[PDB]
């Protein structure tokens, strides 16, 4: 009552100091067990339940302040009395949560991810060097903010989704940390904090999708961080689906040697004026997420010289396969002309400026009617280049309104701004929004991808094993995907009897006493 | 002219031998089911049979390369052995 848990302690520590020199010295020679039990009986066990969360600079307040020789001195004073450590972590892992929930919070839109992550990478490398200075590596203080962060990590869904963002923003450019050393120990940070992760699926498809954003457009982002990525996840993944990120690097090593063999090819025919400078990629449908390549539109001239002869020699040298068309992927290097300066097209206003050139003064129905294009990203292309644009306009329009109408027409500005002759319009790769169609599709095909996997496992386990009465295997079948996902009872519960149709392992419900255990 | 493009950084995608119109197991379709299914419906709960896409960008029924693991499998139209890259078309 007369003071608070900053000054007690010290106290309490001088009189446990003073009363073992006193009974070591004025008394007989041990004289010290039964003492010291019934002293920390009376004073710990009495001041354990509350001078640790009433308030007035208790533990949570001297751990969210930052103390650490208050922590220290605490972990080497209720070390010596059972059931001491069990309720200091117990707080510790109650302020977790508290900090977690006011940070994971959901309510409210417009957080930036890289931040939102970085914050908790802060967090969990304080609390780290904390439990370093005070706790000693002590086990259980580990094992309890291990629960904590595995507990409350999962509250929502896009939290591996903001992680992947964050290593992408991370691995596209070391311009803030130039030298390695910071950066080995912020991917080992990272990797410390995906450790304590559950869902790994989505992690994984997000991964290999900014992968594919990161392959798919400028080189040269660190040329040499992808093989220190690749080994860090073969040593937390394994070799589930890090080979498969290898061989879509293969793939883009197979592109890279189609697109050096194509330009030497065209150097040798040379027959139009459409292949000045060509830098074709090839890859597979399997590795990349490119089954959307089926967008039918229109080409330019040039590009449609240059892509025949492509065709045409992929199909002379390269037989036993056929390509098909594409324009949601790539980009284009356009050269305007007072200077010469070269502007961008990410093969999305390719069509729309080589119809402004065939003729001029256009508006949405020109660009609607003659030239068979879809819905979704005709509306992003044209909002890309005439709405939301700074001071760099190089698509410009009389009827000066945020939405879109259909009879506008389409004019260029001149926009000497640009201080060099390559000059892009970078509207795509915008600050992260993650709308609800995008979300929705794919929640859906990480489930579609879940549900496939649950029966390759199904498939690939049970053939060597024993049988199931009523729940037997599926223990096993959770376990076995214990650290890839939620078990979903109810999703593997339906999923299992849907096999009963037809032959191999057929698992009759009715006769579940034995099992076919036959091709 | 105003506007000329000088650089073109297109991609090309390609598959093996997946014939949309056949299944190269079970010759039906790419799609519309396989020999095992038949009818559409029947009792199906939203007809599980889907695409199966290896590494080696063959396409058949998920259903009609699932019979093949059982035995010898490698992929009968070429030499690469089947793997699981992609489900769905
Ligand atoms: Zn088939
Ligand atoms: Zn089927
Ligand atoms: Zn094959």
């Amino acid at each position: 009552a007369e003071n608070s848990a900053s000054v007690y302690i010290k106290k309490v520590e001088a009189r446990i100091n003073e009363e073992i020199e006193r009974v070591m010295h004025c008394l007989d020679k041990s004289t010290e067990e039964p003492i010291v039990k019934v002293v920390e009986r009376e004073l710990i066990s009495k001041h354990m339940k509350t001078i640790v969360e009433m308030e007035n600079s208790g533990l949570v307040h001297m751990l969210k302040n930052g103390k650490t020789e208050d922590l220290g001195c605490m972990y080497k004073l209720f070390s010596r009395v059972p059931n001491g450590l069990k309720t200091m972590c117990e707080c510790m892992s109650s302020y977790l949560r508290e900090q977690g929930k006011a940070l994971v919070s959901e309510e409210g839109e417009g957080k930036n991810p890289v931040d939102y992550i970085q914050g908790l990478l802060d967090l969990k490398s304080r609390f780290d060097r904390f439990l370093l200075e005070s706790f000693n590596n002590d086990r259980l203080f580990k094992q309890t903010i291990a629960g904590d962060f595995e507990y409350f990590l999962n509250l929502n869904s896009r939290s591996p989704e903001y992680l992947s963002l964050f290593i992408d923003d991370k691995l596209k450019k070391g311009v803030k940390g130039l030298t390695e050393q910071e950066v080995e120990t912020i991917l080992d940070k990272a990797m410390v904090l995906f450790r304590f992760m559950q869902e790994k699926d989505v992690f994984e498809r997000y991964y290999k999708q900014h992968l594919a954003r990161r392959l798919l457009t400028n080189k040269s982002v660190s040329d040499d961080s992808e093989k220190n990525m690749i080994s860090k996840l073969k040593t937390e993944c394994g070799c589930q689906f890090t080979s498969k990120l290898e061989g879509m690097f293969r793939d883009m090593s197979i592109s890279n040697t189609t697109m050096d063999e194509f330009r030497q090819h065209l150097q040798a025919t040379g027959v139009s004026l459409g292949g000045v400078d060509l830098t074709v990629r090839v890859l597979t449908t399997g590795y990349w997420p490119t089954q959307s390549a089926t967008p039918k539109c229109n080409i330019p001239p040039a590009p449609r010289h240059a892509f025949e002869i492509f065709r045409r020699f992929y199909l002379a040298k390269h037989s036993g396969r056929q390509l098909t068309l594409q324009h949601h992927m790539g980009s284009a290097d356009l050269n305007a002309t007072t200077r010469k300066h070269i502007l961008q097209v990410s093969t999305f206003q390719m069509t729309i400026l080589m119809l402004f050139n065939n003729r001029e003064k256009y508006t949405f129905e020109e660009i609607q009617q003659e030239t068979d294009i879809p819905e979704r990203e005709l509306v992003r292309a044209l909002q890309s280049l005439a709405c939301g644009k700074p001071t760099q306009r190089v698509l410009t329009k009389e009827p000066k309104s945020k939405e879109i109408e259909n009879g506008h027409i389409f004019t260029v500005n001149d926009q000497f701004t640009s201080k060099l002759h390559r000059v892009k319009i970078q509207t795509v790769a915008a600050k992260q929004g993650e709308s609800d169609p995008e979300r929705k599709e794919t929640r859906q095909k990480v489930d579609d991808d879940r549900k496939h996997e649950i029966e390759a496992a199904i498939v690939r386990i049970m053939k060597s094993r024993k049988k199931m009465q009523h729940n037997v295997l599926v223990a096993e079948v959770t376990q076995q995907l214990k650290a890839r996902f939620l078990p979903s009872p109810v999703v593997i519960k339906k999923r299992i009897e849907g096999l009963i149709e037809r032959e191999y392992l057929a698992r009759t419900p009715e006769d579940r006493k034995v099992y076919t255990y036959v091709a | 002219k105003r506007f000329e493009v000088k650089k073109w950084n297109a991609v090309a995608l390609w598959a093996w031998d997946i014939v949309v119109d056949n299944c190269a197991i079970c010759r039906n379709h790419i799609m519309d089911l396989c020999i095992e299914c038949q009818a559409n419906q029947a009792s199906a709960t939203s007809e599980e049979c889907t695409v199966a896409w290896g590494v080696c960008n063959h396409a058949f029924h998920f259903h009609c390369i699932s019979r093949w693991l059982k035995t010898r499998q490698v992929c009968p139209l070429d030499n690469r052995e089947w793997e699981f890259q992609k489900y769905g078309h």
